[PDB]
């Protein structure tokens, strides 16, 4: 029989981030 | 483009590691629906994929990309057998005569 | 006066610290707030939930009950030092060499036929 | 061999004031120092390097070179770790520690090199940062608060 | 996860109130869990061995 | 030889089993361990009733104690719902609510012991030996 | 122990949670003390089944998997994952914890099935 496969319609997530100063240089 | 390609799996793999590099090239290839539709070739399939859970688990603990290899050609020479490191059942839906 | 914060969720209780933080300002500026944890990750979302509610989150210590308890023994008590004398490797390093002194004794016997049958000074240990 | 060269070497440190009116390191108590303070700093919006960099350069004189680095939007919280917080007659002072220093055996350390140190190694951000963390712990710990 | 007492600690012998456990400390963190969840609990264990196929029982909390 | 009931063996002294191929031999073990636990027997039963960290089982194979503690778990759970209801669809389970008199304390040891069960001293051969060796390593003389 | 102390002023500030979902459910049985537990003493309450609490087939919220090996567990974790995603538009995979027995023996799996997702699939860990 036929199948398929259900598809994610966005990104799953945002740039979040806990950094530093070093991680912006 | 062969080499194209096999630098860029070369890439992936000093990357991500080596179950990212062996599913791109089995995703790009497309070698896992060809072994399927081959009969006889799911056992085969089933040892790729095994094999491919043995070199991950023991990439991890090593640092170089060559170390790897030879620890799979130290192990493909040595044919010791360990709890892990066994054949595993091919298929349980299809019936098979049970010696 | 000790205040005992019962809650259902851990959400209502930093709110309540907030209310309290901003209810009551410190006098001193320089002074730290002590904020009793057993985790890194405790501290680490109490910090940053501090830092969403106030915009800041410093100067905030987070010290374990034992040395929290260690500094007000150094601070209300004088006469003490910074390090306890009794700890787990000054102990061990001292029983080390009390051990085979007190061999000899009635008492350790039972170290004894432990101990004398082979020792490289590993069972010591 | 190093140590009777190194301790004088920090007592020709502690002897150096390091203030705008003559302030030395020795004239700070243990209530007014703060060593190696930890803050956090929220943003709620996506940082854009080209809407931050045009407003450093905006005020600060130091941003006439530096060609403005680039970034992804940064959305969370900021870790940073400064130095020495110090207050003196009534004023709140920073302090910080760089020291690898190794392109300099002379004199030459002036306000120039140092400055130039300062562009080419980006540290007016994270001078920046740091007042905003010390102007943000200034105005949430003491009321009635003037920048 | 269950670790063995020593034998010859006495606070083994005689608990009292404040002693601590590392069976009661492990049922303490699945309560913690179970509480700490607002939406969604998934939970998954190994039921079938990979080995033989012989039935896995999962854990008496679960 | 004789015939064995497992609510009928006398719980003294040393006995021999021969549990022949085919046989419940893991419903005669989960059914003494029953008896173990609640003291049932009568005369030929156990001066005393014991809890779960008492009644050590050894048997070699791994898999083969994890399936006996998962039914053991499960008798003691069935046995637990049948003594709370008064009634059950098993007949050994049934002899086994007769020959008891009280309800509410073999309930409340049958609470006990499954909350006791993650601490089951079901062991292997090698693991019981490795925790003895451990357990009194000063009159044995083990690291 | 902190009922015991004398000098120790209480304050309860416990917010109710309305009973919907079965977790919602779980976490008011636990907050309001009470025993939901039907055990049957008489064949009336053994035979009829509707005294319990209904439980709709689409509620989601506590599932329980049975899987065959750690690689298969990891993987099937990762595609719910994704379709909880899927499933609520405003959901942040930091809102999301995972945690295991044993870091160790599952950690070279997880890394495993994370790496490789490609960029539409790809989350964050």
């Amino acid at each position: 029989a036929e199948l398929n496969a259900k598809t994610l319609q966005r990104l799953p997530g945002d740039n979040w981030r806990v950094t530093s100063y070093s991680g912006l240089q | 483009v062969v080499v194209e390609e096999f630098d860029g799996y070369r890439q992936i793999w000093r990357k991500r590691g080596v179950m990212p590099m062996l599913r791109a090239l089995m995703s790009a290839r497309n070698i896992a629906e060809n072994l399927l539709a081959t009969a006889g070739g799911e056992r085969r399939l089933t040892d790729i994929l095994h094999i491919s859970e043995l070199l991950q688990e023991a990439g991890t603990q090593l640092e170089s990309e060559h170390a790897l290899v030879r620890w799979l050609s130290q192990h493909i020479l040595e044919p010791d057998s360990n709890a892990s490191s066994q054949q595993m059942r091919l298929e349980s839906d299809k019936h098979l005569v049970q010696i | 006066m000790l205040r005992v914060y019962h809650s259902n969720r851990l959400d209502v209780l930093e709110a309540l610290m907030e209310f309290i933080v901003e209810r009551e300002r410190l006098d001193d500026p320089f002074e730290p707030e002590m904020i009793l944890v057993q985790s890194t990750g405790m501290a680490q979302w109490l910090q940053m939930t501090l830092s969403q509610k106030f915009g800041i989150a410093a100067n905030i210590d987070f010290p374990l009950p034992a040395s929290f308890i260690w500094d007000m023994f150094v601070r209300v008590l004088p006469e003490i030092p910074k390090e306890s004398a009794f700890n787990k490797q000054s102990m061990s390093w001292k029983l080390m060499t009390l051990l085979p002194q007190l061999l000899e004794r009635e008492d350790f016997t039972l170290l004894r036929h432990y101990l004398t049958d082979d020792s490289d000074k590993r069972k010591l240990f | 061999q190093w140590e009777p060269v190194l301790t004088e070497w920090i007592t020709a440190v502690l002897q150096a004031p390091l203030n705008e009116t003559g302030v030395s390191l020795s004239q700070l108590s243990a209530r007014n120092k703060q060593v190696e303070m930890e803050f956090y700093l929220p943003i709620s919006e996506p940082l854009i390097a080209s809407q931050l960099d045009t407003l450093i350069r905006q005020f600060d004189p130091l941003s006439a070179g530096c060609p403005p680095l680039e970034f992804m939007q940064v959305r969370g919280m900021l870790k940073g770790f400064i130095d020495l917080v110090f207050r003196h007659e009534g004023r709140y002072y920073l302090l910080a520690y760089k020291s690898n220093w190794l392109g300099e055996d002379s004199s030459a350390y002036t306000q120039q090199a140092m400055a130039a140190a300062m562009q080419a190694h980006r540290y007016d951000l994270q001078y920046q940062l740091y007042t905003l963390a010390l102007h943000r712990y200034l105005r949430h710990r003491i009321a009635d608060y003037d920048y | 996860r269950q670790l063995a007492p020593l034998g010859f600690d006495l606070m083994s012998q005689k608990p009292k109130r404040g002693d601590r456990s590392r069976r009661d400390d492990d049922r303490y963190l699945f309560l913690e869990a179970l509480i700490s969840a607002q939406q969604k609990l998934y939970i998954s264990y190994i039921g079938r061995s990979i080995q033989d196929n012989s039935e896995r029982f999962p854990s008496v909390l679960v | 030889a004789e015939t064995l009931d497992p609510l009928r063996l006398p719980l003294q002294g040393e006995r021999l089993i021969e549990a022949s191929a085919g046989t419940g031999k893991t419903f005669t073990i989960a059914a003494l361990y029953l008896r173990l636990l609640l003291g049932l027997g009568g005369s030929a039963a156990f001066p005393r009733p014991l809890t779960v960290e008492e009644l050590l089982v050894v048997t070699f194979t791994e898999a083969a104690t994890a399936e006996l503690r998962g039914r053991i778990r499960s008798n003691i759970h069935e046995l637990r719902i049948a003594c709370l209801r008064e009634t059950t669809d098993n007949p050994l389970y049934e002899r086994l609510l007769e020959e008891i008199d009280d309800k509410a304390q073999a309930a409340q040891w049958l609470l006990l012991a499954e909350r006791q069960m993650d601490e089951a001293a079901v062991f292997t051969i090698h693991g019981f030996c490795q925790r003895m060796l451990n357990l009194n390593a000063f009159e044995s003389g083990m690291l | 122990l902190l009922s015991d102390l004398e000098s120790s002023q209480e304050l309860d500030a416990f917010v109710d949670v309305t009973p919907d979902n079965l977790l919602h459910n779980i976490q008011s049985d636990i907050l309001e003390l009470e025993n939901r537990a039907v055990a049957g003493v008489n064949i009336e309450e053994f035979s009829r089944s509707d005294n319990k609490r209904p439980l709709d087939p689409l509620d989601s919220s506590i599932t329980f998997h049975v899987c065959h090996s750690p690689q298969r567990e990891v993987e099937v974790l990762h595609d719910r994952l994704l379709a909880m995603l899927e499933e609520d538009p405003t959901l942040t995979p930091r809102d999301i914890i995972v945690m295991v027995a044993d870091i160790d023996s599952y950690s070279p799996f997880i890394q495993a099935v994370f790496g490789s997702a490609p960029a539409d699939r790809y989350l964050p860990y």
